[PDB]
DNA sequence: CAAATGCTATCAAAAAAAAAAAATGATAGCAATCT
DNA sequence: AGATTGCTATCATTTTTTTTATTTTGATAGCATTG
């Protein structure tokens, strides 16, 4: 999906700007990294439905 | 600070999968639960020694994709520290009688550096080592 | 400034929707909040106003050309 | 990255600093921010140059103690290598009619091999010098 | 760079150590020689298991105030990436006749990672894994 | 050890070079022998000026691969360190009565901070600065 | 154990020449020579030698397998 | 511009191995390189003299 | 002597350049919402 | 009712990725000539 930031500071841009190559990322790369980052945070994981279901898509495995 | 060992995590996959664990793992917070780089490379070698089909295939794609990428960041490394720990751990128990098998004391030497609880099925070769186990069969 | 972010999956961009929604703002509203956070964070001396008030504690300073 | 020259550093010090510029230097992450060795000759000589006094002594402590410190690490060296570049920087605008001296050479060519952005209030050596440069002065429109 | 495993140091520490291993171990420069995280547990464990006594409490000391300390900073650990491999490795040997033991595979992942050579007696294993071998038991011949 | 200024270090190249000068390069250690990146800037600088052609083809094919080469790893560069120097040099210098071009301040300046003695046509300049100075135009 | 160089500077090859013959060596000998020394020079320790010693100092030990 | 080192050591060979792809060249580079510093310290070279005749070489400069 | 040298060679892998494909960074243009 | 917002799009670069040449190593093989 596409995202338009339209009026962002110019300063916090350039502090993303400095995040980003700082760790050898694109500007664009960094933005994408942090809005994922948050989504990481926000969601709750199921880790034991999680998996069942991985098993249950694929017959069930036995991985010893 | 949870430290699961290769038969825990993978139960969930299983044919008739226990449900008491699957209950189990979905109780926790997965910012808090860990594996073993020697885990990994269990679960991934199962992986890669499934007969090719659309069965292997699909498995490898989750397990990279969706299970593997959730300990990103928590997947400790067996180093040399946690060698020294290993070595206490098994010359430990051997000498007094209890055994405890390589794969386990990498598991066990490995919660033991950073205090971790081990989850598993099989609780004697940990509490031989010291180290606080949850067996996730069961309650509480 | 201006900033297009493509290739934003569709999950993370639920979420960040979601948040929005959920903080009373817009999404474009949401999204240059996070990075201001972030960039506030960054922002660890302000070099211009640092330097005002060195200037400020010794009633300025012209100094020589010299080049 | 952004390479200061001496004049936009100067200004936040001066009696009636400009406003703009303040605001610009203060828009920025430190830790993007160089300068050159030279710019640092220079600074320092024109505190030295001063009379004999407080203001001096206090101006001195702050730029030691204060000022530099903040770039520690980001002060860049004209070495060898920048030498190359300082040569064909000034051949390069002599060819040009547009001339460029010596010390103005000396920080485009440095600002030049890093490939950075000089900041400074005479933009008009250092655009002959093949170099972006930047105007704090000046304001900010279209591309 | 070359990878000892266990076996190959332990030559040395032995009652008659086989003087062709010896030989080969001192036409080494230091700074090439790596020991894997695995190894050092097995040497660590190896000698832990000894009968308490004085031959036990100096080993130990040398072991861990002489010998180690000589591969600090080349000691390398069995991280998630090395796990991809040992993955590979093993599968792949499997479907192919000759199986590799779980620790023969650790020790290969690892050395295969870096491309590095493994130094074993036992290397009837380690081709298998498509890793470079040498056996430092045997003569060189090499063309 | 010795640092060349600028005017020394290319009198050898000038049409009618000057043998007193010739015969004392020539009868220097190389191995002490330095250069200041600000010297090697205009030494190339130098060479950039001259119209294209089999001149500034050779003399520019010498200069990178006969000359400079001898000085690798010689070539000072001018830091922080010989900055603050530069600029105690030039401020007493200059708050005493005696102009230090800014060029020469570089160099007394380089040579100042490494305590080498200078070699230069120019001694005035030098003496003020507090650093060894020599006329290689005389003998001794 | 062989190697050749090719590209080598006819300066650098007449130099080598001239230190070989100043001492009683054939160039190859003087190649050999000049690089044995550096290398004697990289061998900061014995790794064999060092770990035999530590042998010899407890009699020799004889470590459990321990490897599946 | 070429020789031959035969009979060599090999743990000689291992030594500059190393010297050489700790500073990432290739061995050969290496002995190459080594040689050349030989030569430059069996070199006394006239830093007058080497200028002065570059100099008359292209009709004389100033800088 | 046979062993050692000094040169030229082979010869199969490793170790700059030319082309092709992504992204990136800057806005630009609208229809549909909120103020 | 003018500003904001959500989505696409244009476009001149950067940055990568892939192909296609060229060079260089490795390693050791001929051959006519001194400890």
């Amino acid at each position: 999906a596409s995202v338009v930031i339209r009026n962002l500071s110019e300063a916090t841009h350039n502090a993303i700007k400095f995040r980003a190559r700082a760790a050898g990322r694109s500007t664009e790369a960094e933005i994408r990294l942090i809005l994922d980052n948050i989504a990481k945070a926000q969601q709750t994981v199921r880790l034991g439905s999680m998996l069942a279901s991985i098993g249950q898509e694929i017959g069930g495995v036995e991985l010893e | 600070m949870i430290l699961l060992d290769t038969n825990v995590i993978s139960e969930p996959l299983r044919p008739q999968p226990n449900e008491r664990v699957v209950a189990w793992l979905d109780s926790l917070i997965l910012e808090d639960v860990y594996l073993s780089a020697i885990t990994v490379a269990e679960m991934r070698l199962g992986v890669a020694l499934l007969l090719n089909g659309k069965k292997k295939n699909v498995l490898h794609e989750r397990m990279e994709q969706s299970i593997l990428p959730l300990f990103a960041g928590r997947i400790l490394p067996f180093d040399e520290p946690v060698a020294a720990i290993y070595a206490q751990i098994r010359s430990y128990a051997k000498t007094h009688g209890k055994e405890i098998a390589a794969a386990d004391g990498y598991i066990a030497a490995t919660a033991k550096q950073h205090s971790m609880t081990v989850a598993t099925r099989d609780t004697g070769s940990f509490f031989a080592a010291d180290v606080a186990v949850f067996n996730p069969w069961h309650l509480e």
